[PDB]
């Protein structure tokens, strides 16, 4: 039997080291690993959730953040229906670069792709370099939803993916009617 | 046996992880040949 | 625990088998878009 | 580190039910399963062997035999460097169709692809419908190597793949010199 009613392709982008893989690892398998293993180009996970009584299969593509992998990762933008833009609240440079990642989306993804900004590692309060207020303001400047997350402490990871998936489904359902 | 079941599942995971790694590379290359 | 290790390896295999199945479908489709 | 010195793409083709998946399952994991699970389009296994002191990575594509999957499986012929053509010694129809599978190779694969015919299920002596002599003669008519195999009893499975891989390597080494 076919195990889903909707299939949404999701992408995680952002600088190397911000926690894209750890965020996905928490979402897809409810686990966290402190040992950094930088992603070689691309990684892939599946999770099927329920929304409005419907089975939503999420095919989630975890891109590498390093510029050396630009050619490979850029080719995954085309089909994406939702994109998480991830920075590290302890790394102001990763936050500054969110504007450049948005431009990368606008050059290579669909014009109407759903977007969300995640300020990750919010459990590391003692090393925060970007206030939550600044993250909210950047998101507001772009009209993009925003959430701070912790893969390690499991904060807002579920909320982030469920919210992005709900926004894709809402758009798709409006296109049907 | 449960340890023979454990080692056979451990070896399965390694093999599937290796196949996944190759398939991901194959996907990335096919997508690049397409964007041409 | 070894049974908790066994069940976690069993669940890993299922997930990897599911990802492999999807990637194989993705490979087949990309190859068909290319032969166009 | 890179784990191989050569990489050979292999394909298994032949009618549904002849034992392509079981032959590969024996080769790649040294196991046999009697319960038929027909392949949905394509399956994939890796094994790295040694030849001439060199590490030979075999990426092996197990095609579905049913005609409904023709479109999908035909697209895998292009890159193949070696192809196993498999029939069932207990099924004369699968043997008759080897000529049509050869034509499929010649229409869609490289002209110089390495080829090998396997008469599988040779352990089922009591139900043989195709003599070994007839299999040898068909192969001889086409100038293609031939072996009878048993995935179940592990007969000539190693020999088949090692021989095909040796033929690819020999050709490639001659192209270098
Ligand atoms: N304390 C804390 N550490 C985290 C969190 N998320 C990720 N990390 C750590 O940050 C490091 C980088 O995490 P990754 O998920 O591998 O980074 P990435 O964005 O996938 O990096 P690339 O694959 O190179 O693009 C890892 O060592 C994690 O342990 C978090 O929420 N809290
Ligand atoms: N006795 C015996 N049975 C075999 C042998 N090889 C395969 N079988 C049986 O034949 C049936 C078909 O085997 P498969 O490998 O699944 O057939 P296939 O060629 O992959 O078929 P498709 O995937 O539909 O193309 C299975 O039930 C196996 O148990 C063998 O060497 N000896
Ligand atoms: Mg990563
Ligand atoms: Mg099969």
């Amino acid at each position: 039997a076919k195990t889903y009613d909707y299939l949404f392709k999701l992408l995680l982008i952002g600088d190397s080291g911000v926690g894209k893989t750890c965020v996905l690892f928490r979402f897809s398998e409810d686990a966290f690993n402190s040992t950094f293993i930088s992603t070689i180009g691309i990684d892939f996970k599946i999770r099927t959730i329920e929304l409005d009584g419907k089975r939503i299969k999420l095919q989630i593509w975890d891109t590498a953040g390093l510029e050396r992998f630009r050619t490979i990762t850029t080719a995954y933008y085309r089909g994406a229906m939702g994109i998480m833009l991830v920075y590290d609240i302890t790394n102001e440079k990763s936050f500054d670069n969110i504007r450049n990642w948005i431009r990368n989306i606008e050059e290579h993804a669909s014009a109407d792709v759903e977007k969300m900004i995640l300020g990750n590692k919010c459990d590391v309060n003692d090393k925060r370099q970007v206030s939550k207020e600044r993250g909210e303001k950047l998101a507001l400047d772009y009209g993009i939803k925003f959430m701070e997350t912790s893969a390690k402490a499991n904060i807002n990871v579920e909320n982030a993916f469920f919210t992005l998936a709900r926004d894709i489904k809402a758009k798709m359902d409006k296109k049907h009617h | 046996g449960p340890l023979q079941e454990k080692d056979q599942l451990r070896t399965q995971v390694v093999r599937l992880q290796a196949e996944k790694a190759d398939l991901l590379g194959i996907v990335s290359e096919l997508q690049l040949k397409l964007n041409s």
